[PDB]
């Protein structure tokens, strides 16, 4: 019975972030 | 001039990506590389960009090699957030290749630096982040230093818990609540592990997530095999054979009927057994799982002989011997 784990997160940047 | 091709060139890769289209996508951020431009906190933003798609693409080695040349552009410029978030990036990546260790020192990095700026939607993140690690190391293996592992993993997701029932941040706390009951799940917990899937459970209908709560019913079902409630349990796989038809999943479909299959057999009642397992056994050739099919014949083989069939199991045994071979 394998337990099925939920998704990792990953921190996302934007170009954009500095407009 | 260059800076200008490379920030459009850029949008076009984030925009694919947004779309759906990581392949595409990160063509476009190598061009704008290629391109080049002068102002490195684009770069960095651009390297981060390319390590996710290749993340998401499972091309792990070079998502790890993209993180860190973000993260050693970020302490070159000095952006701490930008540092915290490249070595919550690395972390992850580091884990998923089985790099627990380092992992560990950066994921806690992405933590430390977000509490230093504070900053509680990235502090958050980093507890998730570290939970997860922590899981996935104590897995990899009880003895004591395991137990603690999974142990730390469990404060880990608590915590984050907390944090994002401040933030009001439901997704959070379902990624939480469904790892923390796998967490349970591996320590013995098993009430625990249902407390915790039902949360989750509760929060993917909410989100109308219907594979989150598919996996969720699966998960419940799971525990409570553990807790010697197999009518429970095949109650809750009966809910994912549902969805999984639903869905138009035939791996889901698939596994839900083996299960069901095996949770008859503890409940003694073989005639279900031998329904579900031949459902199984179906979908496993369509699929072209080998590995599969054989699983199914011994699992028919085993009940036939138990039911009193002698003929039949002697045929699945010998389907058995085939596929083993094959």
């Amino acid at each position: 019975d394998h337990m099925e784990m939920e998704p990792e997160t990953m921190e996302t940047k934007s170009v954009t972030d500095y407009f | 001039s260059m800076e200008a091709s490379c920030l459009e060139l850029a949008l076009e890769g984030e925009r694919l990506c947004k779309s759906g289209d990581c392949r595409a996508g990160v063509s476009f951020f190598e061009a704008a590389v290629q391109v080049g431009t002068e102002d490195l906190k684009t770069l960095s933003a651009i390297y981060s960009q390319l390590g996710n798609a290749y993340f998401y693409l499972h091309d792990y080695a070079k998502a790890l090699e993209y993180h860190h040349h973000d993260l050693t552009l970020a302490r070159t410029i000095g952006d701490q957030l930008g540092e915290a978030k490249a070595s919550g990036n690395l972390g992850n990546t580091l884990k998923v290749l089985g790099n627990f260790d380092e992992a560990i020192v950066c994921c806690q990095r992405h933590l430390d630096i977000s509490r230093e700026l504070n900053d509680k939607v990235g502090e958050a993140r980093a507890l998730y982040n570290l939970g997860n690690v922590y899981h996935a190391k104590g897995k990899s293996f009880f003895p004591e230093e395991v137990r603690d592992a999974l142990q730390a993993a469990v404060d880990f997701y608590e915590e984050n818990l907390s944090l994002v029932t401040a933030l009001g941040d439901r997704a959070a706390q379902g990624r939480a609540f469904g790892n923390l009951g796998n967490t349970h799940y591996l320590l013995g917990n098993f009430r625990d592990a249902v407390i915790a899937h039902e949360q989750r459970l509760l929060i993917a209908k909410e989100f109308g997530d219907k594979a989150a709560e598919r996996r969720a019913y699966s998960n419940l079902g799971n525990a409570y095999i553990f807790l010697g409630e197999f009518e429970t349990a095949s109650e809750y796989y009966k809910k994912t054979l549902l969805l999984a038809r639903q869905l138009k999943d035939r791996a889901v479909e698939a596994q839900s009927c083996y299960s069901l299959g095996n949770t008859y057999t503890l409940l003694q009642d073989y005639e279900k057994a031998i329904d579900y397992h031949l459902k199984h056994l179906a979908i496993a050739q369509e699929l072209n799982d080998r590995i599969g099919e054989g699983r199914a014949c011994w699992s028919l083989g085993n009940a036939y002989t138990a039911l009193g069939n002698h003929d039949q199991a002697m045929h699945f045994a010998e389907k058995h011997l085939e596929i083993s071979r094959e």
